[PDB]
């Protein structure tokens, strides 16, 4: 177990959430 | 000054800019606050030099030997310019593309150039942030992964390469870069690399994604951190044992190294950088403004405060070199030391030594390293190898060394991060102008292929020869490219839109003609410097030789230094990075004369 990859693995899940999140903000804006 | 036939109906009228602020809340974007603007141009200033190249250049050059120079030019070439940027982009609405079109049909390679710096500038800085971030990745354990030496197969003594050089040299060229022997041996796409990557371009994008909107609530965090931890480290900075050692090395500068046109260029194109200038993400930013904002006002507080931080940071930068250094020349004449003891069996400090060994004089047989702490303060990391080499090693002998590793790297990241955002406007805006995409397609998508298109393209970067091209690419972007398009914008506000237009806009609206500081700056010193230091460039091109450092363990002293040619097939490389930037300001003026 990569302490690297389990931190990556949080970060780039965590973002991934915000860039979805964002993209139906944005759709939602009408 | 020039000729220039048909000014008006190209450009807002003044008697128009009072009409043109009320209806135009719809179709273009709008500062939520005053200060989500002043954050947003303070974080592209702070970020886009002391991320890297700031830290780099004062203790490649010795410190006060380039803070001088620096801080000359910061205030010559350096505050003119932000005063001009700031003041022609709210005058004339435009994005960086739109003002030199505006201003003269023909001046378009301007906006070009300052598009394609901007585009190849933020290429490598996101791998620089990759980077940043697996160190910060790996800053999650009480053994940071670079503060010891991995084992031999069987685990008898400790690897070639890492025994030779150092743990921290190891995790960087080894674990980190896998490097290769040259830029020619280009192996596969280091994995863990590319996750990072990624990762970078990734965040990137979710911080960029409407554009100044969603980026001007990114700024509270990623410009206000930077600036807490690096006082924090201030503290911590002055505690450690060589710090004021090596910031009295600081302020007792080499004048030697001020004869030399070498550090008056790296200053030069430094203040370019330090400002955030001939990018054109700052005049798009100024464009967002009321009409009747005080932009003269703003560029002073930018301005000081930027003055402020690089001594801010050379201060933490020499507390950390000089505790390094101070620890190097200690565990040398302890060394010095344990030799004497261990061939007469004696009793001895760093005091009674010189008489001690003469006394004691077998003594042949024994060896002793002589060392001074000038030759330890001296040493120059070359590349990314302060944060990687320098504050990683130091880091490693600090109690909370994870901690003091997730604070230095987490504001290594905000203060990259904060830099992308400028760079970032100088792309999209351009192409928003240039209508590349069809109008239908929101801003997401636009800035999502450009999202896309550079993380296919910072590939390069996760080779086994990747390191060397990010060297010779930040070679050849930031110096020239910037200095000719900084020379440009000058000369064209003043020479082709004219200086005296230009003071009565501004009184329009501010209320008064600029101090003749500005007109003196403006119209005869600015233009003037970035002369003498557009030519010192060439001065310093022609004496030294295309060459690159190697990593190569095999080398006789792997250890020390190798300084290869680059190939015959770099020339290529070099002529694009630094010549097609620089040439769209010609080429396109030309063009434009035969059309
Ligand atoms: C200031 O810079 C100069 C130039 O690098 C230094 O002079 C060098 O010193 C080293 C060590 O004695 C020599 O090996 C070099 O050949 C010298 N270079 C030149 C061009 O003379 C000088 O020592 C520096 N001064 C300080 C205080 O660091
Ligand atoms: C480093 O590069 C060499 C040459 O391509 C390769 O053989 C080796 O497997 C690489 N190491 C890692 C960890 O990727
Ligand atoms: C990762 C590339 N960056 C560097 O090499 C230097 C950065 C750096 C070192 C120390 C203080 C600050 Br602020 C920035």
């Amino acid at each position: 177990v990569s302490i690297w990859l389990i931190v990556f693995g949080v970060v780039m899940g965590v973002i991934v959430v915000g860039i979805v999140i964002l993209i139906f903000t944005g759709i939602r804006d009408r | 000054v020039l000729p220039n036939p048909g000014l008006d109906a190209r450009i807002p009228s003044l008697a128009e800019l009072e009409t043109i602020e009320q209806e135009e809340a719809s179709s273009r974007p709008k500062w939520d606050n005053k200060a989500q603007y002043m954050l947003t141009c303070l974080g592209f200033c702070v970020g886009l030099g002391n991320v890297w190249r700031f830290p780099y250049l004062c203790q490649s050059h010795g410190g006060g030997a380039f803070m001088i120079p620096f801080l000359i030019l910061l205030v010559l070439e350096g505050i003119p310019l932000l005063y001009l940027e700031f003041a022609i982009g709210q005058r004339l609405r435009r994005g960086s593309l739109g003002v030199w079109s505006s201003i003269h049909p023909a001046l378009k390679g301007l906006g070009l150039a300052s598009m394609l710096t901007s585009f190849m500038v933020g290429l490598y800085y996101n791998t620089i942030i990759s980077w940043i971030m697996w160190y910060l990745f790996n800053s999650f354990q009480e053994p940071l992964p670079w503060s010891d030496c991995p084992l031999n197969e069987n685990q008898t003594g400790y690897v070639d390469e890492c025994a030779r050089s150092s743990p921290v040299d190891y995790f960087w060229y080894r674990e980190t870069l896998n490097i290769s022997t040259s830029i020619s041996d280009s192996g596969s796409i280091q994995w863990w690399m590319l996750l990072c990557l990624a990762c970078a371009w990734s965040v990137l994008y979710m911080c960029t994604i409407r554009g100044i909107e969603t980026t001007g609530k990114a700024v509270y965090i990623t410009s206000t951190l930077p600036y807490v931890v690096l006082t924090i480290f201030l503290i911590r900075g002055l505690t450690l044992k060589g710090a004021t050692n090596g910031i009295v090395f600081l302020f007792t500068p080499n004048v030697t190294e001020l004869a030399q046109p070498d550090t008056w260029l790296d200053a030069g194109a430094q203040v370019f950088f330090s400002f955030s200038l001939a990018f054109g993400g700052l005049i798009s930013f100024s464009s967002y403004n009321s009409v009747h904002n005080n932009c003269e006002k703003d560029s002073v507080i930018v301005s000081i405060i930027n003055g402020f931080t690089s001594v801010y940071v050379a201060i933490v930068v020499y507390s950390v070199i000089g505790f390094r250094a101070t620890q190097r020349y200690d565990d040398c004449f302890s060394t010095n030391i344990l030799t004497l003891i261990n061939g007469f069996d004696l009793n001895v400090t760093q005091e009674n030594f010189v008489d001690m060994q003469q006394r004691c004089n077998a003594y042949a047989q024994l060896v002793f390293q002589t060392c001074d702490i000038n030759a330890f303060l001296s040493e120059a990391v070359e590349g990314t190898g302060l944060a990687f080499i320098v504050f990683t090693e130091a880091i490693t002998k600090m109690p909370l060394s994870p901690l003091w590793s997730v604070l230095f790297f987490i504001m290594l990241f905000c203060l990259g991060l904060s830099s992308m955002f400028g760079n970032m406007e100088g792309v999209v805006v351009p192409l928003q102008d240039l209508r590349v995409i069809p109008p239908k397609w929101p801003k997401e998508v636009l800035t999502g292929l450009i999202c896309l298109g550079t993380f296919l393209i910072g590939f390069i970067f996760t080779l086994n020869s990747g390191q060397y091209w990010l060297s010779l690419l930040d070679s050849y972007a930031g110096s020239i490219p910037l200095l000719i398009i900084a020379f440009c914008e000058m000369f064209s506000v003043v020479y082709v839109y004219g200086v005296d237009r230009f003071n009565k806009d501004i009184e329009f609206m501010i209320g008064h003609k600029p101090n003749i500081f500005w007109q003196v700056t403006w119209r005869v010193v600015s233009p003037l410097l970035m002369l003498i230091i557009f030519l010192f460039f060439f001065v310093v091109e022609v004496s030294q030789e295309l060459t690159y450092s190697i990593w190569d363990p095999g080398y006789e002293e792997f250890p020390k230094s190798q300084k290869i040619s680059y190939p015959n097939w770099v020339y290529v490389v070099v002529v694009i990075v630094a010549g097609v930037p620089s040439l769209t300001i010609p080429g396109y003026a030309i063009y434009k004369l035969i059309r």
